[PDB]
């Protein structure tokens, strides 16, 4: 501890060779509200990092004829109005490596958890171009979210951009966390980008991750609501850069942009402060470009680039149910599918509050395994018929027996779509659940018993008949032998449950 | 087209303002390529389109590509003509962007024949007053909702319904029944959906991958990853 | 000091001061304008530098009024970001946006000051302790259990509550609290400020016999104050609470009046600060201006700040930008419905809108969680049956929906409760209802054994024994 | 308000070349700032509102905005 | 809140 | 550009077409000290003052200071079209367009102590070859705020910079900071 | 405009006993355009004033005159601005009148009724008939009691 | 400057003197029964109103300390 400081001083004095280079420099004219108009940076390029006399670092965004409008990644309190702004020549990279797994970082790829510092050797530009047409494939691998109503009705594949759009406090963050926890068995690197959130919310989310063990394969990019607008606007792009590193190294990744609406509002704030012409809801005309340039990075690579992929799960919050709002329409146009959450469904008890009648997935059944499509067909047909007859539920007594049967079937298929928070189901468990419900081996129980019977049944199968799990896992198809094992387990569990 | 060389004066997003010599400046709707530079260290040129003459030897353009890494004083070349894309049998079975640059990685398309994209409509005396019925070979469309020759038709189907198979069947039918040819233009094309469409077009025989230029369709792709200038003019 | 400037322009609250060429203030410094009083006498006006204008000018929003202020007045650059007295010298005294006492007592000890601006606590120094403190109100004990050490929010227009609610919470908790309390009145009325001050002197909190034995520090900038003072009174009170959380390491109880006023004061000055208008008329920096102050409010793992904030929802537009950007910062929101105030279900708390993050089974207990879920489902089912009732007839309804409607009307009546501070409005004495009695009462109601009491037997009663007593009294009035 | 259309440098050069003289550009206007369906023409001192003006390309125009130093 | 109450009336 | 830029460029054009570049430079350097000393600047500003009273004194200043007949025309036009309130900016801007037309660059040498001018001519030659200045107007100031040596600021205003006085301690503290 | 109206309204105050207990009571008037509380100036002044008295054109036309739309018209001072007689007799009246209004709304689509519900309806209607007043024809405090 | 009587005869170049006086009104008794016009000037045609106290039209509001709870 005595000579190490001296040898570090010696190595750091022998490292540099006193090199000289022409720097592009300028002087601050006016600074205020996170923007600086600086005079002199003539060779500066659009999107380049400039460094201020007081240590603040900013981006040269709009290059006008008289000055350079610069957004500050910090507080411009100490900027002097005459201080020297020296351009760095670089465009906004981050150091990237595998040592980020388990870490919490801000939009500068620097740790905010105080667990040390990431050793990173490679580097990647924050704004990197998306994969082209010829460096892509068709999305065919499923991305299991653990939510049965998602994986059966709105299936997500690896390389697909699915929108988690809903009202406030309907369960968007919950769906995102259940998917990150369900990625436990799979080798999917997960990325959660917290944009403009409260710091205690990010604290709870990351401690929940560490508890359930989903922190060994996850990275958390956090830009809370006290951050400058520039950092909350840059954070999803650093998340995308990290996931792109892992994607091009033949790994499958998952990225959740929680409240991309906050990124749109931050970008609108800095656009308005740079005095740019606004549009609808004062959003700049390139806010669609902001969102699309980010979402097109989520690709499924081309089997000569490595078969890797990056699934993107952006989260968009609607206000007063206005799906026709500006940013929701933008992201709905950009993304592959949409997953709508309803506050009426959330209040009525059905959680997660997925509105399947209005949720789409343009990828379709190609994002499913072969064992899931068989049972998902019947689930889809029966839930559709229930949605038809739902207005007739108050007149059920004076109706045909087939109509009463379809009404009861739908109203107890709705009970198995309910699911507690942070409890994602494995694909075999949800396949067996859909099979039982859709065939009608629970058309005898009471609705206050369907969920409990199904929990006991899933535990019973997973413990007593592991051959069903093995058949559905290895062959990925709903084999007749699996059907036999499942019918035997259903009979035996019905007897054990009627034993009370 | 000449030594009409300009210099960038402003870079505010995808809208740039270029300064020129006093007597010579491009017309409105006129391509100008920006001899820009990449941060990687290689020349990378950017195409823009004059939208408005600003007065003191200054025009204002919109970049058909990104504007990252562009400085003021970068050399801008006037081209004397609007964006001229390649046209003809060389544009068949090939994917193009808004600038006519092939993005299918099959190689270079020969710009022997280049027409300007900005052009006046056919003349009133060159029009045709005949109300003819387009023949698609599909019973329902030919019977209950007939099409026009030279007329426009709005597609109003959602997702999952037989829409892409429908446009492929229309391409195949116009090429086989008549001597027809097809041109698909993807405005705001999702990239993965564009790749899927290209693969299914190749598979369905619409794009003869074994022999290009025997194809029935030429694909033009202006994607969402692209600035609103490209997405508008594709 | 050495940095003496001159007023260049006066436009309402915004004034830009011309300073020497090299020497200038920083953003968020305090400038002191040597003004003249109404009579012939020197007056002081404090300003706050907002932005550097480029020609040795800096825009500053004034804390006081500028009527009577000439161009070319000397301006003293204090070189500090507008410090504020903190510590025990603040407990029991009404303060100002400038930290000066306005309770007509002696001066305050400037020995321990703190600047009005600060950065939020780091991410490593945050708590993850998920607790619940009991308030005594049925509707928030059973539906939106408020978190101990968290940020609570009160939404609603003008005339639904949030002020009677915040006074009831003050009544119920500010003396049962161990640490100090801090009230910040941002852009609210002066009559309510004087009433709260008299009631705190009465309740033995101010302890007027000796002030330093008190546990509250009132900071106040009301409607009559300029937009620059309503914009910084929140940071003043927040700084006073930061000191009690960090240096004294005691649990602070921070009550805030309308934080909508903190945002609309910024939106008022923002046009004069040259900023271009955002969505419907707020400043482009609404989200960051909210976020700075909100993230500064935090339980920092060495002390905790429980923050109860009233958020004015303008024109009952719950999707207005100002409340929309607050929802994301609060932990347990509590929406107030004008539809319940219109019939007297005070506290007119919207049961299906008021959510909370403590209502989780592992935090709250399975009995509490399940009874809250059942109440919410019954109210939602009744709200969805509303139009099949309101036109097609309540008589033709099925057997299960008639029981749903009856039990939901009984639940709606039972959510109301008479407050101790609102016996001037309800004309009846107030009642404190513990959590267990709430759980037991709602479990009785939706059990089906209280199906015999009239609906009005559940109106404005403390607990379920009061409901049964009121039912008995109603039956007696109906018979003889 | 700080900028104008004939603020371009060649017009000011011509004005500095000779200050007081006899004849101005009477029917001769030099176009500048060709915008969006409008063209702010310097010159045309004797022009009337509603005047048909003929461009070099061949386009017809109508003198709408007769400002102090430029007609639009 | 006028558009939302219109949407709810339509619903 | 700007009003100052466009007017100063017009003055430099009309003074270059009939070569008076030395004469017009001397005339604008006299006019910069004329229009400094703020009472006379306020007087030619202060739009309440009659234009005839402005122009009388302006012609008399032309007579007393021996200005060029086209720069006098320029200030007559600045009085005619009311851009005289920007005349300070126009005169401060004229030097840059003058250096552009004469191909001269001007670059400050902020040093600590004076120089024996041989290395200064070396620096001037270097900065004129790297920028294409046929005659660079190298300049310097004696400033104790520097630490050890010298640095150059050339380009448009000071847009480029190479520094060896304080750059070495800056990079040393940055390297020992390792952050 | 919020500051415009607030610095004007906050002058109306009740002075302390040291100042003489002088008072100024303000009765601002705001016109609505077809009943738009969402309009800027209405919701500006509503949050500044202590109470508000909402008048309806529907009640006016239906003959409820004065046409106070009680239920959305409140008093922030409450029974403290009443004599002990009026506190005694009219303390719990606003909340019971709102509850009667909701009850009478819900009983429109009820076929069979209880006797207690019919009696509550009858009391509410008698009170609603009592609430009417000819213009410039006032009652004193004892007549009101 | 906002004109209190929208002067049609204010000429471009006429003098403007400063009163040194913040806006006030002559307020006293004998306003009871009078009709005035926001300058406290009689418009009822019965004479002029005697006043000497001259409060300000922009007086500050009473604070928390100098107020009492509304109880009458
Ligand atoms: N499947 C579920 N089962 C039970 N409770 C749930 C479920 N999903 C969400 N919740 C509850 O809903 C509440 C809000 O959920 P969450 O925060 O995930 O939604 P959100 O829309 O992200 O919230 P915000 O609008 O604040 O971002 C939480 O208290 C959570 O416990
Ligand atoms: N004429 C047809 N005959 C049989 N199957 C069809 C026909 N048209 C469409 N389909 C099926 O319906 C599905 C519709 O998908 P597609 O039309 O490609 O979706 P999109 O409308 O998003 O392009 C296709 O997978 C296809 O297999
Ligand atoms: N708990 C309650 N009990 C009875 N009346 C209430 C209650 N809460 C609010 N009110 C009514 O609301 C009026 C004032 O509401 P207030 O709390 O000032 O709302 P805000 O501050 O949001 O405008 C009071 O006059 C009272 O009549």
């Amino acid at each position: 501890r005595a000579d190490e400081i001296s040898k570090i001083i010696r190595e750091r004095i022998e490292g540099y060779n006193r090199e000289v280079k022409v720097v592009n420099t300028g002087t601050v004219l006016q600074v205020g509200d996170g923007i600086a108009r600086i005079h002199g940076l003539d060779e500066v390029m659009a999107g380049e990092l400039v460094e201020f006399e007081e240590g603040t670092i900013g981006i040269a965004l709009n290059l006008e004829s008289n000055n350079v409008g610069v957004v500050l990644m910090g507080d411009g309190l100490m900027i002097q109005e005459g201080s020297s702004v020296k351009a760095t020549g670089r465009i906004a990279q981050i150091p990237v490596s595998e040592a980020y797994l388990g870490r919490v970082i801000n939009a500068l790829a620097k740790p905010i958890d105080g667990r040390g510092e990431i050793t990173a050797s490679e580097s990647r530009l924050i704004e990197s171009p998306a994969p082209g047409i010829m460096s892509r494939r068709s999305v065919y691998e499923p991305l299991q979210t653990g939510l049965i109503a998602i994986d059966a009705m709105i299936p997500v594949g690896r390389g697909q951009r699915e929108l988690i759009i809903g009202d406030r406090q309907t369960g968007k963050t919950a769906v995102a966390t259940d998917t990150i926890l369900n990625q436990q068995g799979q080798n999917v690197i997960c990325v959660y980008v917290a944009i403009g959130q409260k710091a205690s919310s990010v604290a709870q989310v990351v401690t929940n991750f560490q508890e359930r063990g989903a922190m060994e394969y996850t990275i958390v990019v956090a830009e809370t609501a006290d951050s400058p607008a520039t950092l909350q606007y840059l954070a999803p792009y650093t998340g995308a850069a990290l996931a792109e590193y892992f994607m091009y190294r033949e790994r499958h990744t998952l990225i959740i942009y929680d409240d991309l609406s906050k990124q749109a509002q931050a970008y609108r704030q800095m656009s308005l402060l740079l005095r740019r012409p606004p549009g609808r809801e004062a959003y700049p005309g390139d806010v669609f470009y902001l969102h699309s340039r980010l979402l097109e990075r989520a690709a499924k690579l081309s089997s000569l680039l490595g078969e890797g992929s990056m699934t993107a799960l952006p989260i968009v919050e609607t206000q007063a149910g206005d799906v026709s709002a500006y940013i929701p329409t933008n992201v709905i146009s950009i993304t592959d599918g949409q997953i709508f959450l309803s506050a009426d469904l959330f209040n009525a008890g059905i959680r997660p509050a997925i509105n399947v009648g209005i949720s789409v997935s343009r990828v379709g059944s190609a994002a499913q395994i072969k064992a899931m499509k068989k049972v998902a067909g019947k689930l889809k047909l029966e839930l559709a018929q229930f949605a038809e007859l739902e207005a007739f539920a108050q007149f059920a007594s004076d109706l045909d027996k087939a109509t009463q049967n379809q009404l009861a079937r739908g109203q107890r298929l709705r009970e198995l779509l309910k699911q507690p928070q942070s409890a994602p189901l494995t694909v075999e468990e949800q396949v067996m659940t859909i099979y039982t419900g859709t065939n009608g081996y629970l058309d005898s129980l009471e609705l206050d018993q369907v969920r409990k019977y199904l929990v006991e049944l899933r535990t019973y199968v997973k413990t007593n008949k592991p051959e069903f799990q093995e058949i559905i896992s290895s062959t990925k198809t709903f084999t007749e032998e699996a059907e036999a094992l499942l019918k035997e387990a259903i009979q035996e569990q019905m007897e054990r449950f009627l034993l009370q | 087209e000449k030594k009409n060389l300009g210099r960038i004066a402003q870079i505010i997003g995808p809208v740039l303002d270029v300064a020129f010599p006093p007597g010579k400046m491009p017309n409105i709707y006129n391509a100008l390529i920006v001899k820009g530079r990449d941060t990687a260290g290689q020349p990378m040129n950017v195409t823009c389109e004059v939208q408005q003459l600003l007065g003191n030897n200054r025009v204002r353009a919109v970049a058909m590509s990104a504007t990252d890494g562009l400085t003021r004083g970068m050399e801008v070349i006037d081209t004397g003509a609007p964006l001229s894309v390649p046209v003809g049998g060389a544009t068949l079975g090939r994917i193009f962007n808004v600038l006519g640059e092939p993005v299918d990685n099959l190689g270079p398309v020969d710009t022997r024949t280049t027409s300007p994209i900005h052009r006046s409509a056919p003349a009133f005396t060159q029009l045709d007053t005949k109300l003819s019925i387009f023949e698609t070979g599909i019973k329902v469309v030919d019977l209950l909702a007939p099409y026009r020759r030279g007329g426009k038709i709005g597609l109003f189907g959602g997702a999952g319904v037989g829409k892409t198979v429908l446009i492929m069947e229309l391409i195949n039918n116009i090429a086989k029944a008549h001597g027809g040819v097809s041109v698909f233009g993807g405005v705001g094309e999702r990239t993965r959906e564009g790749n899927d469409l290209y693969m299914e077009m190749k598979e369905s025989g619409v794009i003869n991958e074994q022999n290009i230029a025997e194809s029935k369709v030429a694909l033009v792709y202006g994607q969402m990853n692209e600035p609103p200038g490209a997405r508008m003019r594709v | 000091k050495k940095n003496l400037g001159r007023i260049a322009q006066i436009i309402g609250p915004v004034l830009d001061v011309a300073f020497p060429p090299g020497k200038m203030p920083n953003i968020y410094n305090a400038l002191i304008v040597k003004g003249r009083d109404t009579a012939g006498q020197p007056m002081n006006v404090t300003c706050e530098v907002q932005q550097l204008l480029g020609n040795n000018r800096v825009r500053a929003v004034a804390m006081s009024a500028t009527d009577g202020l000439t161009r070319g007045m000397e301006v003293i650059d204090t070189g500090a970001p507008l410090s504020v007295p903190v510590g025990g010298a603040t407990l029991g005294r009404i303060f100002n946006v400038l930290g000066e006492p306005v309770d007509n007592l002696g001066p305050v000890d400037t020995r321990t000051t703190s600047p009005i601006h600060r950065s939020a606590p780091a991410f490593t120094q945050l708590d993850t302790k998920l607790s619940i403190f009991e308030t005594g109100i049925k509707v928030v004990d059973l539906l939106a259990p408020y978190r101990r050490g968290g940020k609570i929010g009160l939404f609603g227009g003008a005339g639904v509550g949030k002020t009677v609610l915040i006074m009831e919470l003050i009544n119920n908790i500010a003396k049962a609290h161990g640490g100090v309390s801090v009230f910040g009145g941002v852009g609210e009325r002066t009559r309510e400020g004087n009433d709260l001050y008299m009631e705190m002197k009465e309740s033995g909190v101010i302890n007027e016999q000796n002030i330093a034995e008190s546990k509250v520090a009132l900071v106040y900038g009301q409607m009559n104050e300029p937009p620059g003072a309503r914009m910084r009174v929140g940071l003043t009170a927040l700084t006073m609470a930061e000191y009690f959380r960090d240096v004294n390491e005691q649990d602070v109880l921070l009550f805030i009046d309308n934080i909508f006023r903190f945002v609309q004061a910024g939106s008022e000055v923002s046009a004069l600060l040259g900023r271009m208008p955002s969505a419907v008329g707020y400043q482009p920096t609404l989200s960051t201006e909210m976020g700075s102050l909100q993230e500064r409010i935090t339980s920092t793992k060495e002390g905790s700040i429980t923050s109860i904030q009233a958020v004015y929802v303008p024109a009952d537009d719950l999707t207005d930008p100002a409340p929309a950007t607050t929802f994301a910062h609060l932990d347990a929101t509590t929406v107030l419905s004008r539809g319940l105030a219109a019939k007297g279900i005070y506290p007119a708390v919207d049961p299906l809108d008021s959510t909370s993050t403590m209502l989780q089974p592992r935090i709250v207990g399975e009995e509490h969680y399940e009874i809250a879920q059942r109440v919410k489902e019954t109210l939602q089912r009744y709200k969805e049956l509303q139009d099949i009732i309101a036109i097609l007839g309540l008589d033709e309804l099925s057997e299960e929906d008639r029981l749903t409607v009856a039990r939901a009307r009984k639940i709606e009546r039972f959510l109301s409760q008479p407050f101790f501070v609102a016996e001037v409005f309800t004309g009846s004495p107030g009642k404190y209802v513990g959590l267990a009695e709430t759980i037991r009462g709602f479990q009785l109601i939706l059990s089906g054994e209280l199906d015999s009491l009239p609906e009005q037997a559940f109106y404005l009663v403390g607990n379920i024994d009061e409901a049964t007593a009121k039912a008995m009294n109603l039956e007696m009035e109906s018979k003889l | 308000a700080t900028i104008r259309a004939d603020e371009i440098s060649k017009i000011i050069r011509e004005r500095i070349e000779g200050y007081n003289r006899e004849v101005k550009v009477v029917n001769t206007g030099t176009v500048l700032q060709v915008g969006d369906g409008i063209a702010r023409i310097h010159g045309l001192d004797e022009v009337m509102a509603g005047e048909l003006v003929e461009f070099e390309e061949g386009t017809i125009g109508i003198a709408l905005n007769l400002e102090s130093n430029n007609v639009g | 809140a006028n558009l939302r109450e219109l949407r709810d009336r339509i619903g | 550009d700007s009003t100052a830029s466009r007017y100063a460029s017009a003055l430099a054009d009309v003074a270059d077409v009939t070569g008076t570049l030395e004469a017009t430079n001397s005339d604008v350097e006299k006019l910069i000290r004329i229009f400094s000393e703020e009472p006379v600047y306020y007087f030619f500003a202060n739009p309440v003052i009659s234009i005839d009273n402005k122009r009388s004194v302006l012609d008399e200043i032309i007579t007393t200071s021996g200005l060029q007949p086209h720069t006098a025309n320029f200030i007559n036009i600045l009085i005619d079209s009311e851009r005289i309130n920007l005349v300070k900016e126009i005169l401060n801007e004229f030097e840059d367009v003058f250096n552009k037309i004469t191909g001269t660059e001007v670059a400050v040498v902020t040093s600590v102590v004076k120089l024996e001018n041989d290395h200064l001519a070396q620096i001037a030659k270097g900065v004129q070859k790297i920028t294409g200045a046929k005659n660079v107007r190298i300049k310097t100031v004696i400033d104790p705020s520097l630490v050890a040596g010298f640095t150059i600021r050339y380009g448009n205003e000071g847009s480029k910079l190479v520094d060896m006085s304080v750059k070495k301690q800056l990079e040393e503290i940055a390297a020992q900071l390792e952050m």
